RNA sequence: GACCAGG
DNA sequence: AAGCTCAAGTACTTAAGCCTGGTCA
DNA sequence: AAGTACTTGAGCTT
């Protein structure tokens, strides 16, 4: 589902990586770690996540190797890049060096928490999605049609997504200047 | 629905296809030959378009064939014969291009047989779903040479199927490509690739009348006519080239021409009484026309056999033939012969497939203009007393809610929280409206008891005993009853609210919060209230679609609900640091905000 | 819809095992017929 | 086709947003039809809140078959799901 | 305000009529369908679109796969047992000696043999109407059951 | 009637894919709470 | 002939709700129904049934209703009569309109006077006017010869 | 009664129908605005511009 | 079913 | 000659939901 | 009105 992180209706708070680390005591209880860590596999896919993050290729995106349903180790690339570069970019909330940490925090612990929410936030299979995209076009197609040179809005969308016609009204191109010129 | 009825079948598919000449007579239950509809005694004419055997004409008349009343008679077809048979109107154009592809003297294809057999191998290998393997078989470059090429295609397909053995989407993508290439090949050719003759060309009309001039003198050196001639020539075309046409379609009996069309039962074609006028209908009338033209064909054919005398004979006979072709075209395609035809009542897009199948009027579903209420909840929805007392739903009766259903039937169908009318397990429904409180008490006393007057009363299938009496009761404070407003653009437009029942007023009540979802201004616009009857439906509704569980509109992530105008600016006035409250106001305000008991939990 | 054989002694044994399996009118008539067939 | 064995199951162990719905629904209907209440009632009347009182205790019948799009299925009890 | 608990129906398809003068029902579909089938409420869809409006029990021949071909038996015998429906298209004429069980008769008086694969499937009345008009166009859909 | 005439000539049998088709004959849709089956 | 045959059939039983504990008793509630009644498939009237077992396939719930479904395989002993089968019965009632017999004590036989040739004559005893011995052309009394044999017509025939 | 101007020639009027409207006296302003108003024809109405 | 209305 | 891609030109279905009134032959 | 794909005839090359 384009790696999905979910169907959009819940994937929102992923980017709020500060929010979870801010409290972190209520979210862990919400996700119910004691019952989830039991049945699902954790170590193997988390190990392979680093191997996929290896900059050279021949390693798939971890999501293809290990589906995100049972292996509590797979997340898209950008999600893991985000959690890593957040841990290194904003290290203020997370403590650190390591001994002082192990009272109330742990970088690996909180990263495993975010891993866990990603697992907890997949598309629940069986969701009729096509009709979801149908609503996602219909609603804004209603929203704004009075403008505030190419035509913008529903006449435009009518060509790209409905008629897909050759010889559109104004097919233009944009070319970047180069230093030699 | 009923909860008892078990029906076991699980339909896995439907299969479309033509209908041949034997089965139309197998399903025949009578023949319609007399045009007259009704006699002086006004009774259903025997054998007429309203014959009693076709379908039970109302005023309590039992059907002849099945001999049981109208409430259960399912109607039976009838046949109306024609020795003309006119070619089926819907396939007229494809039949036309096929006729163009015909070579009358040759009775093979205008295309080279080797090319049509290439076409045959294409479909043969497509049947098992092998795409590149189909484009492979053309990899040959070379009548005798032509027969060798055909045998090369045969051996290619032979090894391909041998390796393969040891619908789905992409199948149709190729099987339509072959159809388009088939036409591109067939209609381009004029002279016979097999016979070397120039079979005469053919000219048609949009009125579905076809023929052209005979051959020219030069090509001989090298209009309108009967349908039996066309039928026989197409029979030769098919049976001589059974393979590629069988792949295209082995059966070729009545594909293009209909030897007996069926009159559907009277149940489907009623004589609606609007005021006083009694018009039979459009379809009865047009079937009458084709029947009269059929008997006219019979008489005129007899006149022909009994014998410019031959000229007048053939002219008048062809006139009768073309008239019957024209009127059967009218029946099946009212787009021709300028009342609705069948094709137009289907394809009209005002009628079926859009106005009776996808979306249909529904029972147990009321409707009102809607005022706002902030006091109830964000879950709950107001329900006026009229909707409560009138919207009914079944409730099985068990050991532990017998008390509630007892009280319900004690109250009756005229005073909330009463129930409406009691269903017995056999399948009947006995009302409580015409009864008295004494009678209702009596009937409610024997509400939990096996009353079926045997172990197996209906017949020797004894599960009817197990199911409990279903009491039809009114909605109450916990039931989940859907809401919607058209246009329903995006999914939070329909939701499920818990009912709360109010006294007096005549319009439902909702909370401000949900409003921005349904996109209403509450100026006096109105919303459909529904009530799913069974328990599976209301269960899945209450859980998946409970208002709060639709808190994120799914185009983006941002929240679509929320508090609104007064609440928000008074929020800016309460959160502001300039406001101070004493004990009295603080206690009072906190309590008004919580409202524990009705919500509960604390 | 599968069909097999039933011989004489097989009828007696099958009625025996049936009266032993599920446990009034039918059983009464079956006891009558079993008493008439035996003896 | 196949009926997937217990040793290798690919499906997701989470009691989905849907299996919860249908399970609780059909269970409430069952219990509405004079069925075995496998949990001591609290006097609760609604033929569905009993079903939730049961599923909270994970004492429910009705394993669910998850159809893979191939045509095979895996059969999960409700206690087994998360 | 218009409320429709139970009321008059349509001559053709037995869907509630288009009223407010004839207690007509409210329309639910062609976008209301998209709403629920986005909500993922297949049971609600099958309930409202089928159960509440137009519900029926109809018989089909499993052998031939036809729904027009069902005829309920007449004059089998005295009170005896119930009318056990059969299929005409898959039945052959009564010429010849056959056992009393499988035979049955016609209202006109004809006897037949065959056509016993008649089961009891739920089917919305509108599909019955579609079968009628379709076979009037001479083309009939053959639905299988397994 | 055009799609009808072509799919009728060829007689192409679906299983039946979309929920509109699953619905016209009244059966529960493929999607949603209908995707799986529940057994005792 | 040997008219009795055993048929192990497969039928599709509905497991009612209150019997969701065990299907076996739920099998009973409807297996006691068909007995001594006609099942049209097997072309015979049910006599008895044993060997009740359900093929373990995790019985299915009808997908809008609370009672489930399951295949059960059970062996019936239906009396399958054919044209030309020969049947015996003990005579109970006799009259100069037909002959009355019971086969297996359960199944009735009422054979009109037409199927009896005019060769057999009725004697009327002075004690009971209706009941009386239906002698043959030979002079044999049939009342002590309670076991009487004839053929199936569909109803019997003693005319050869 | 209806408004179908049925004449052998249209007399240079585009639409043949709708020339007449009931004077619903529902409220006086509606009575006036029936008497004053004009309308330019359904032929242009059906066009979406 | 068609033409004017109306939310 | 005639084969075969090229050109304008001829037939041809859709245009949001609902809901409620009225008049009409 | 918009625009679609559909089909036929006239001019150029082997
Ligand atoms: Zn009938
Ligand atoms: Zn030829
Ligand atoms: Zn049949």
């Amino acid at each position: 589902y384009g790696e999905d992180s979910l169907d959009v209706t819940k994937q929102k708070h992923l980017t709020q990586f500060e929010f979870s680390a801010k409290n972190y005591k209520s979210l862990i209880q919400k996700y119910k770690v004691k019952s989830v860590l039991s049945a699902v596999d954790s170590e193997t896919a988390s190990s392979y996540a680093k191997k996929a993050l290896k900059k050279p290729y021949k390693y798939d995106p971890v999501l293809d190797k290990y589906p995100p349903s049972r292996y509590l180790g797979s997340v898209s690339e950008k999600f893991q890049r985000a959690v890593d570069e957040y841990t290194q970019k904003n290290p203020d909330k997370l403590i650190a060096e390591s001994k002082l940490d192990d009272s109330l925090l742990n970088e690996s612990k909180f990263k495993a928490l975010m891993q866990l929410r990603y697992q907890q936030s997949l598309v629940d299979p069986g969701e009729s999605v096509g009709v979801l995209a149908s609503q996602s076009i219909g609603e804004p197609s209603t929203q704004m049609t009075l403008n505030t040179n190419v035509t913008l809005g529903i006449p435009r969308l009518r060509e790209i997504i409905m008629t897909a016609s050759a010889n559109i009204q104004t097919p233009t191109m944009t070319l970047r200047l180069n230093d030699g010129v | 629905m009923n909860i008892a009825q078990p029906v076991s079948s699980e339909i896995k598919s439907v299969k479309f296809g033509i209908y041949d000449v034997d089965d139309v007579e197998k399903i025949s239950v009578k023949q319609i030959v007399n045009p007259v509809l009704l006699d002086n005694l006004n009774h259903p004419t025997n054998g007429g378009l309203y014959d009693l055997a076709l379908g039970p004409y109302l005023k309590n008349s039992v059907c002849a064939t099945c001999h049981l009343d109208e409430r259960y008679c399912p109607g039976h077809f009838g046949h109306i014969v024609l020795p003309i048979p006119a070619y089926h109107p819907l396939f007229f154009s494809q039949m036309y291009n096929l006729l163009r592809s015909t070579c009358l003297y040759c009775h093979h294809f205008k295309l080279s047989k080797v090319k049509v057999h290439l076409f045959f191998c294409r479909l043969k290998l497509l049947d098992y779903g092998l795409l590149n393997e189909s484009e492979m078989v053309e990899n040959v470059s070379l009548a005798k040479d032509a027969a060798t090429l055909m045998r090369i295609r045969d051996e290619f397909v032979a090894k391909s199927i041998a390796d393969s053995r040891q619908l789905t989407t992409l199948l149709l993508h190729e099987r339509k490509k072959v159809v388009r290439a088939f036409y591109h090949a067939i209609s381009s050719r004029k002279q016979c690739d097999n016979c070397q003759s120039f079979s005469p060309n053919f000219r048609k009309e949009g009125f579905a009348k076809i023929f052209e001039i005979p051959l020219s003198g030069k090509n001989l050196q090298f209009k309108y006519m009967t349908s039996t001639e066309v039928r026989n020539h197409l029979r030769r075309l098919f049976v001589k080239e059974n393979v590629v046409l069988s792949r295209l379609y082995p059966a070729s009996a009545d594909m293009f021409f209909l030897q007996n069309i069926a009159v559907p039962p009277t149940r489907f074609r009623p004589a609606s009484k609007m005021g006083d006028e009694v018009h039979e209908n459009i379809q009865n009338e047009l079937l009458t026309r084709i029947l009269q033209s059929s008997i006219q064909i019979a008489s005129l054919s007899k006149d022909s056999t009994v014998e410019e005398r031959r000229s007048r004979a053939f002219e008048l006979l062809i006139n009768a033939f073309v008239q019957l072709q024209h009127d059967v075209n009218s029946l099946i395609d009212s787009n021709r012969n300028p009342p609705p035809g069948i094709k137009q009542i289907l394809e009209k897009k005002e009628g079926l497939f859009r106005k009776h199948m996808m979306g249909k009027r529904v029972n147990y579903a009321a409707r009102s203009v809607i005022s706002p209420d902030p006091n109830i909840e964000t879950n709950e929805i107001g329900v006026p007393p009229v909707f409560a007392t009138k919207l009914t739903y079944p409730e099985p009766v068990t050991l532990y809610n017998f008390n509630e259903m007892r009280n319900a039937v004690i109250n009756g169908p005229h005073k909330w929280p009463g129930a409406s009318h009691i269903q017995n397990e056999d399948g009947t429904l006995i009302s409580l409206m015409p009864l008295t409180i004494e009678q209702r008490t009596a009937l409610a006393n024997q509400l939990l008891t096996p009353q079926s007057n045997l172990i197996s009363s209906p017949y020797s299938y004894s599960r009817l005993i197990n199911t409990n009496k279903k009491v039809y009761r009114h909605v109450r404070n916990g039931d989940m009853l859907i809401l919607n407003r058209q246009p329903t653009l995006h999914k939070p437009s329909m939701m499920a609210h818990k009912a709360r029942i109010l006294p007096g007023e005549k319009t439902i009540r909702m909370h401000y919060a949900n409003c921005n979802s349904y996109n209403a201004d509450f100026d006096g616009d109105e919303m459909n209230m529904h009530f799913p009857q069974s328990t599976n439906a209301r269960s899945e509704a209450q859980f998946i679609a409970n208002t709060d569980s639709q808190y994120l509109v799914p185009t983006s992530g941002d929240p679509l609900r929320g508090l609104i105008q007064d609440h928000v600016v008074m929020g800016v006035w309460l959160t502001c640091k300039d406001t101070f409250y004493t004990r009295d106001e603080y206690q009072q305000l906190l309590f008004q905000a919580l409202k524990p008991d009705e919500t509960g939990m604390y | 819809r599968k069909s097999e054989k039933l011989d004489k002694d097989a009828s007696s044994k099958f009625l025996n095992r049936y009266i032993q399996t599920i446990e009034e009118s039918v059983l009464s008539q079956l006891n009558r017929v079993l008493m008439y067939l035996k003896g | 086709g196949k009926a997937v064995a217990k040793e290798d199951r690919t499906t997701t162990p989470y009691m989905t947003k849907y299996e919860r719905a249908r399970i609780l629904g059909t269970r409430a209907l069952q219990i509405s039809m004079n069925a075995p209440v496998l949990v001591d009632l609290e006097g609760e009347t609604d033929p569905l809140q009993i079903a939730m009182k049961e599923l909270a205790q994970k004492k429910i019948p009705l394993l669910v078959r998850r159809y893979l799009p191939d045509g095979s299925y895996e059969d999960w009890s409700v206690a087994e799901l998360i | 305000f218009q409320v429709r608990t139970t009321g008059p129906i349509h001559n053709l398809t037995r869907q509630p009529v288009k009223g407010r003068k004839r207690a007509g029902g409210i329309r639910f579909g062609e976008m209301e369908r998209d709403a629920v089938i986005g909500h993922g409420t297949s049971f609600l869809m099958q309930d409202r679109l089928m159960n509440c409006s137009d519900y029926a029990q109809s018989w089909v021949c499993r052998d031939c796969g036809s729904i027009i071909s069902i005829m309920s038996t007449i004059s089998m015998n005295g009170v005896g047992s119930a009318s056990e429906v059969r299929c005409r298209s898959c039945a052959k004429p009564a010429l010849g000696l056959e056992d009393t069980s499988d035979i049955w008769q016609d209202g006109s008086g004809k006897k037949f043999v065959g056509g016993t694969n008649t089961t009891l499937i739920a089917l919305p009345s509108v599909f019955n109407y579609l079968t009628a008009e379709l076979t009037a166009m001479n083309i009939k859909m053959m639905l299988e059951v397994k | 009637c055009h799609f009808l005439t072509e799919a009728a000539l060829r007689g192409d049998v679906d299983d039946l894919s979309n929920p509109s088709s699953r619905l016209v004959v009244g059966r529960v849709g493929n999607f949603g709470t209908g995707s799986f089956d529940i057994f005792t | 002939d040997l008219s009795l045959y055993k048929q192990t059939v497969d039928l599709y039983l509905s497991i009612a709700p209150g019997h969701s504990r065990d299907p076996l008793n739920a099998i009973q509630e409807h297996m006691d129904s068909m007995i001594l009644s006609k099942l049209p498939r097997i072309n015979g009237i049910v006599l008895a049934y044993d060997n009740i077992r359900f093929l373990e396939k995790s019985a299915k719930v009808m997908y809008d209703s609370p009672f489930s479904f399951i295949w059960v395989r059970v062996d019936v002993l239906v009396f399958s009569p054919k044209k030309g089968d020969c049947l015996e019965g003990k005579i109970n009632l006799v009259s100069p309109s037909h002959i009355g017999l019971l086969i297996l004590g359960i199944f009735n036989a009422s054979i009109p006077r037409k199927s009896i040739p005019k060769d057999w004559i009725f004697i009327e005893p002075d004690t009971t006017e209706e009941q009386g011995r239906w002698k043959t052309n030979d002079g044999n009394i049939l009342e002590p010869g309670k076991d009487l044999e004839f053929v199936v017509d569909g109803q019997g025939t003693l005319a050869n | 009664s209806t408004g179908n101007l049925v004449s052998n020639t249209g007399l240079d009027l585009q639409q043949a129908t709708g020339y007449t409207v009931v004077a619903e006296k529902l409220n006086f302003y509606r009575f006036l605005s029936h008497f004053r108003m004009v309308h330019r024809g359904a032929f242009f109405a059906e066009l979406k511009t």
